[PDB]
């Protein structure tokens, strides 16, 4: 997870 | 810098995430329509954006070295490419952790 | 390229890659001799060889080669060895040396 | 998996 962006 | 992912169609170098939204908006919002970009402040970091179910989504691709070896990955080592080419490529033929493939090039 | 062997049997492949050593991750590719239309990727580990099958497939008119029956695909040889070198899929090891 | 290769 990587915040602000849609990884998961 | 001269890396291969910058002879690609789908490259667009140093451009903003709300730059991309309204590209990839002015091109249909097809589902698997997408770009690759340089990250504004991460050093040596990109950023694919895709657009699937008329939403653009952002994914962060960060730079790691295993030894000497310098990868790139979308999830923290889960699944190494050795440049974006190689990372592209893969996910135009598998979904991976992206809701959908990459399927055209936005330019 | 040079991990391609083209048409050479499983003990063919077995013997060379145990005349070079036997080391983890050292790899070729043949064509199968059982699926004329598929391949082989021929591969030690832990001081065994082990063979994987690829498979060609088409889905809506696209071709791809598979080790898993379309889990993970590929457009050619290359880009499975290339993926493969750095992730282990279903593989045991990663693959580390090409078999000249 | 495939019989006689190692596929799993
Ligand atoms: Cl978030
Ligand atoms: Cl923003
Ligand atoms: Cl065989």
């Amino acid at each position: 997870k990587f915040e602000g962006y849609d990884n998961e | 810098s001269a890396a291969i992912h910058r002879t690609q169609l789908w490259f667009h170098g140093r451009i903003s995430r709300e730059e991309s939204q309204r590209l990839i908006g002015q091109q249909g919002l097809v589902d698997g329509l997408f770009l690759v970009r340089e990250s504004q402040r991460n050093p040596q970091g990109f950023v694919l954006s895709l657009c699937h179910l008329q939403k653009v989504k952002h994914y962060l691709i960060l730079p790691s070295e295993e030894e000497g070896r310098l990868y790139f990955s979308m999830d923290d080592g889960q699944t190494r490419f050795t440049d974006l080419l190689q990372l592209v490529e893969f996910h135009q033929l598998n979904r991976g952790i992206l809701p959908c493939l990459l399927r055209h090039c936005c330019t």
